[PDB]
């Protein structure tokens, strides 16, 4: 049984996004499913309910068709449109099914959801920038490292090490946005005798600036 | 007397050979019997539908002859029934429960073919009666007269064929088995006493019925609901209430089913003819309903389905209750042959999607849906009027085959008996057998 | 529209312990739904209709309340039990969630391990100069960076960021990232970063210089 | 004449007080049933917990598999024999009998006995059914309302009793309409009428349902899911299987009886040689659950298994045959247990097998031998207990296949008729017959 | 409800290839679905059935793995997949979803067909030339128009005129074949006050090949 | 394996006749079905269990039988019935179908019409010229085409293809086509397409020039 979601993205003021979440391993009729949101910081908030033949869509109490929620019984899937966004609409959208023990519904089953942006700005690159000890680098018996990802815009960045086999000692704090734009740091602490003598890679992608690229961390000069 | 327990105990289900084969022959001749009746019946509301094709044009002249058609049909009927057989009338139920008291007699030379063609009349013309009426009591002297043709004697002989072509016929007219033996030993059987019925023999017959309609009627069901939703258990108390109300409705629908047969007798006095003309009256006032508003004429099957699926307005539902609350008395207190069984399931159902409707919106955290409150009281009114919720929710489930509903299906059903126990009400076929058994005394 | 109001807002807690968390209706609610979210996971359906236990959930939890207030106990948390959990109702519609509780592994003092970065060569070969002075792995959460450019205090231009609490070692963890200008780099030398924490009287300092 | 249009009239008028107390006695049976439920389970499991614990040593292992249902079915027997010999057996027959009034009902005794005897034999793992003891339970309960609130009458005292039977038999198998029907069809007093409330019966039987889902909602006992249809030109296929559990039934009942005999010789009457015959059989059992559970048992978890077709046509009838063994030799043994359930579980497995063979010898009828099997899982309760009524109805009501609805009765009706003319009787009703006849003797 | 076989085409002597029907208009499980093929000019021959969970095959007196049917429920489609090929198999594939009255079963709905030539040759899309009147174009009440298609392999063409739009008056021809290639002509009989003035096209067909040609019909300038 | 073998393989009849077509089997059969096959379409289900109409099924037809010797009738055929109708079992497995009977209509006399083309720009484009010749709808089927080539006969590279009697007119149709190098077409002018049918003693004749 999976619950995945797509469509979500950075729409701009006044835009309208039809998210998808489509299901798998479950028959889909049968039972209801409804969409959940988050907004960052903040707490989850119902956003309404469809039921199998979609003979009764509700939602929370918005205003005449901020929110169409439909599903398609044949695609094995369910939609939300959100119409008209603004800011109180940027958050990470969630798809759930509905089921009972006694018959007080809960949230049974959820997926991971996909991230929707209100904003203005525009889609941007970021540049890595590889960040390896100064000179009088008192290499002890570990040593850290890490690559800044910095002017991008909007989220997410992904990063990983040498592909994702170097993940014990991996730090990668939350991108901070100040001025339109996107900004974040990583870091990765790995062993002396390990370091000058291999290869430590950071492996930064921005899905939506349609980018990617592996910084190889090497010694300053 | 426990000497004598041990003596029956190792006696017990060992019916006679020959009861058994006689019960299998009479099974499958109520089976193909039923079969045709359905078959008539249908034929002829079909050749009414090529008449109304056959003047499509005028309006007028269209709503004449939707009636004039009907009128024809059940007056053909009303005499048949006054002319030949004063008991072919009424659902003819009742007449059979008497039948295995032996307190009514079973004049199959004369009720077989009467209420027979008696009903393709009132059928064929498009009344609100059930099927079940004219093929349980077709059923009873199917199996009397095979009963006297063979010579067979005896009281189990003689009470096991006539309950078997009963429950055969009721059977084979709902295409559910399980409900036509359930309907005999809870309802049917005499009711005070032992009786000496052969259980066993009797399933014989209502397959052998059973199967007679497979073999001409599949592919195809009666009542199609589909599978409707589940029912959790915070939502049971709902279908209590439900049974409620249909439980302090139902002795009131039974004061005027009965009431009414007794106003609509004066408007005839006793007179064959004033009564085979009120007769047309009623049957042509329903073949013209069944043009300008089927849903309030008819059996009542086509639109249980509809009712269901919630594909009513709240108020055309009300509109179709109280209509065919109309229909349906004006068709059985008048006399006509024919059961007033489906139409009360076909109300039941009416009734049901209503309070779904009405529960949906108060109530929008249970996520229900109308159609379960249809099917839960589908079978409710059997249950306060004829007093018979075993056979009702079997009945129901039976052709509904909505299994994970049983139990709001029972929780609606008893609250439905209980209902109509404390609120005065009666055994709805039981008091019709009352009021035409004391009618012999009463007039002496 | 029940208004669910959970209870600490965030707190600790050593493993083998016992914790308990509220949950307010502002009305009536019954059999409250409880979801467990660790950073970057959606929800996990916990406990459900008050007291049941989800096919899975480690017999650790027990949940519990009645009418206006309920609650969810760990009886001996571990360290797995470091989430957020979400009290929800729905016996009255429509659904909604709790403020949230923030469960956090409690754990003994530890010192920031100070790292500081110069520019980028590949940033610097266009303007840009930041300087990055990571802070990795401490314990109370609690911390302060400072920036000196040739001795001489210095706020404009920092950029903190911290981490959420490490699923293993328990700690924390900020990056402070100062920018200027090729240029307003340049023109200086001395580049100090000193961090100051609980587990320290004098602050820990870690400076470079360009020549 | 004139009393009927009296007595009409008056029909379906039962006491609000016998009603009410059907409410309280299903209630109780509902939650009994539920705890004994939860009982056996938590004993069946803590002997996994201890196969576990020596899951090393094969021989060590053999033991404890043994050693634990053998020390579970002593205590069993034990409590019978020395506080209740009727806790012995199915426990529906007592029930018949005091409906007729010709047995007792000493709750007093029985309900603690019965209860905590089962738990013993259902825990050790033995080859019986859990209705037997809650119809049983179950009627004591209704008794023991009776008394405690002193209700006088025939009416209040059959019907309590009903109920409590019914009630009980419904939250066996989460089947309300089955419960209803076993007493309207085996139950009650066979031959002469009988003063018990129907409707007041429902409300029991509801009453318990609605507290075994209170606890046991969310997953069945028996899926098979959906299976297909039966076309007519098919119909024939299963009055031969119905012919067939026809002729076998009777034999089945002649071997459960028989049994019951020579098992009482190896002990002849005396406590300890049957406690301990109790706890050989019982740790016999305890061990087929971990060398061949199919042999071992209830019977549930293999039926759809066996309807589903994963079952080779010879590891069927090994497991037959196996369990026609383990079967009797629990039953005859004299356990409190119904030997009700088990005849599901086989017949199932007989149905499976014929299904196989039906399906080659006629590829051109496209049948599915799960078809057969839910055909001829009620046909036992067909040929032995004589009961088919209750039987369709029990099964269409676990395996939920009601398209299978004329070959399930065409195969039970065609049991029932061979069972009359092959000279069987209703087991349940000949095991009366044998108490009361031993009684005035 | 439409069973709609593809895959077919060219096989060389000794191959295999996989035809497949994707179902759709209804409830795929619970039915038998089967297969039957013609050989040109014979008649019909039952290769294979497969109850709804694919726990039932058979096929007709035929070797090994002649043939192999498969089912997806998932993805509503039937396979079929003869191997070692020869003449004998070169034919018109159709799938069936099988049924009953009584029980005696039979073909409920065919699907349209799929054919599998057996040879050596090479696939060859077909040219299409517009075939429009003489320039002694005696435009009498009703004009005929038509496309020729030829040179290709194999078997066979689709003809439409304006998409199917134009149903009546249309011909086509059975194709002949000349020197290991097919030809064959299409003519389409339309109202002269319609054709100068409108558009008539023909939109050619060839599955095998997988390419499609739409010739509009031009006057002889 | 039952070998069913169906009487008339080919009949012709008048509308408004009563036809009936025959299928036998070597052994035993029971509720034989039959299927109908239009030209260009797979069959349809037609008529099963010996004798019910599907649904759509004219009541036209009849079907019956027994056994060994089954039949399929029409009582008044109608032309819109020219197709191929095949009797199949599965009374036995496995199903077997019928050899097939094409039922051919008989209606009235039926003069063609002729079209001729100019061997189209681009086919010429590269070195063809095919010069097609159409006979639309006509009835006996019996046709004769000739070609002259600037006024002399022709018999090589000329090819004809009928398509069957139409479902709704009952008449036929055909394209007979000749083919020659580009060169060896431009090398001559008069292209006369000639149909001699039993509706005219004088053929119907048509041709273009190149000039």
């Amino acid at each position: 049984v999976r619950l995945l979601e797509s469509g979500g993205g950075l729409v701009q003021p006044g835009g309208s996004l039809k998210l998808s979440c489509a299901a798998s391993g479950f028959d889909y009729s049968r039972y209801w499913m409804s969409w959940v949101r988050q907004a960052p910081g903040k707490g989850l908030k119902w956003i309404g309910e469809i039921n199998p033949v979609s003979s009764t869509i509700n939602y929370t109490p918005s205003l005449k068709d901020k929110f169409i929620i439909s599903r398609d019984n044949a695609k094995d899937t369910l939609y939300l449109q959100i119409s008209k966004v603004r800011s109180e609409d940027t958050a990470l959208y969630y798809c759930a099914r509905l089921y009972y023990g006694y018959g007080y519904w809960y949230f049974d089953v959820w997926g991971a959801g996909t991230t929707v942006t209100v904003s203005s700005a525009k889609t941007t690159p970021p540049s890595v920038y590889p960040l390896a000890p100064g000179s009088a680098a008192a290499a002890a018996s570990m040593v850290t490292l890490g690559c800044l990802v910095k002017g991008y815009f909007p989220e997410p960045v992904t990063v990983t090490w040498n592909s994702g086999s170097l993940a014990a000692g991996v730090h990668t704090f939350p991108a901070v946005l100040q001025a339109a734009l996107y900004t974040l740091s990583s870091s990765v602490t790995v062993p002396s005798s390990s370091w000058p003598s291999e290869t430590v890679t950071c492996n930064v992608a921005h899905p939506a600036s349609s980018t990617k690229v592996d910084k190889k961390i090497v010694p300053r000069a | 007397r426990r000497r004598q327990l041990i003596r029956q105990l190792l006696e017990r289900d060992k019916t006679p050979l020959a009861i058994l084969f006689m019960a299998a022959v009479v099974g499958t001749l109520v089976g193909l019997a039923a079969v045709a009746f359905d078959k008539g019946v249908a034929w002829l509301q079909n050749q009414r539908m090529g008449a109304l094709v056959h003047t499509a044009d005028n309006y007028p002249l269209l709503l004449t002859v939707a009636f004039l058609c009907s009128a024809v049909l059940a007056m053909f009927g009303y005499f048949l029934v006054r002319k030949y057989a004063p008991e072919a009338g009424g659902s003819g139920i009742p007449e059979i429960e008497g039948a295995l008291e032996d307190q009514r007699p079973v004049r199959w030379w004369r009720v077989l073919p009467v209420k027979f063609f008696g009903g393709l009349g009132t059928l064929g013309g498009g009344m609100v009666l059930g099927r079940e009426g004219p093929t349980v009591q077709i059923g009873g002297n199917i199996g009397r007269m095979v009963l006297d043709i063979f010579r067979l004697k005896g009281d189990e002989a003689r009470h096991t064929l006539l309950a078997t072509g009963a429950a055969a016929g009721l059977a084979a007219a709902f295409n559910a088995p399980l409900a036509g033996i359930l309907f005999i030993i809870e309802e049917m059987r005499p009711q005070f006493r032992y009786t000496l019925i052969s259980i066993k023999a009797v399933f014989i017959g209502v397959i052998m019925s059973t199967i007679m309609y497979r073999i001409f009627n599949h592919e195809v069901a009666l009542i199609d609901v589909g599978k409707l939703s589940d029912a959790p258990l915070n939502t049971l108390w709902l279908y209590l209430i439900l049974g409620i109300i249909f439980g302090i409705f139902g002795p009131i629908f039974n004061k005027w089913v009965l009431g009414m047969q007794d106003l609509l007798h004066r408007v005839h006095g006793g007179n064959i003819t004033k009564w085979v003309l009120m007769g047309g009256a009623i049957g042509g006032l329903c073949g013209l309903l069944g043009f300008v508003a089927p849903a309030t004429s008819g059996g009542g099957f086509n639109l249980i389905p509809i009712a269901t699926a919630g594909n009513f307005s709240m108020g055309m539902l009300v509109f179709i209750f109280v209509a065919r609350v109309i229909t349906t008395l004006l068709c059985f207190s008048s006399g006509a042959p024919g059961g007033i069984f489906a139409p009360m399931l076909a109300l039941g159902t009416v009734l049901g999607t209503a309070f779904g409707m009405v529960a949906v919106e108060l109530f929008p955290q249970y996520h229900l849906e109308a159609g379960t409150f249809a099917i839960a009281g589908m079978g409710a009114l059997l249950a306060a009027s004829i007093r018979a919720p075993l056979t009702g929710i079997i009945l129901v489930l039976e052709m509904t085959d909505n299994y994970q509903l049983i139990l709001p299906m029972i929780i609606t059903g008893l609250g439905a008996t209980l209902l109509a126990q404390f609120t005065g009400g009666k055994p709805l076929y039981s008091a019709i057998l009352a009021r035409t058994l004391a009618k012999q005394e009463a007039e002496q | 529209d029940i208004v669910l109001t959970q209870s600490p807002a965030i707190m600790s807690a050593a493993p083998g312990d016992k914790v308990t968390m509220t949950c307010s209706a502002s009305s009536s609610v019954s059999y409250i739904h409880w979801y467990q979210q660790k950073s970057g996971t959606s929800p996990k359906r916990w406990i459900y209709d008050t007291s049941k236990l989800t096919s899975g959930v480690p017999v650790r939890f027990s949940g519990s309340g009645s009418g206006t207030s309920y609650s969810l106990t760990i009886n001996t948390m571990e360290a797995e039990d470091a989430a957020t959990y979400y009290c929800q109702q729905w016996s009255s519609h429509p659904q909604t969630f709790g403020g949230g509780t923030k469960l956090e592994i409690l754990r003994a003092d530890a010192a920031p391990t100070v790292s500081i970065f110069p520019p980028s060569s590949e940033q610097l070969t266009s303007g840009g100069a930041s300087v990055v002075c990571f802070l990795n792995n401490f314990y109370p959460k609690d911390i302060n960076v400072k920036w000196k450019i040739d001795g001489s205090e210095r706020q404009n231009g920092v950029l903190n960021s911290w981490t959420d609490q490490d699923s293993k070692d328990s700690t924390y963890s900020m990056s402070s990232t100062l920018t200027l200008t090729k240029d307003e780099y340049e023109r200086h030398n001395s580049y100090t970063c000193e961090a100051t924490h609980k587990t320290s009287t004098s602050p820990i300092v870690k400076s470079f210089n360009r020549a």
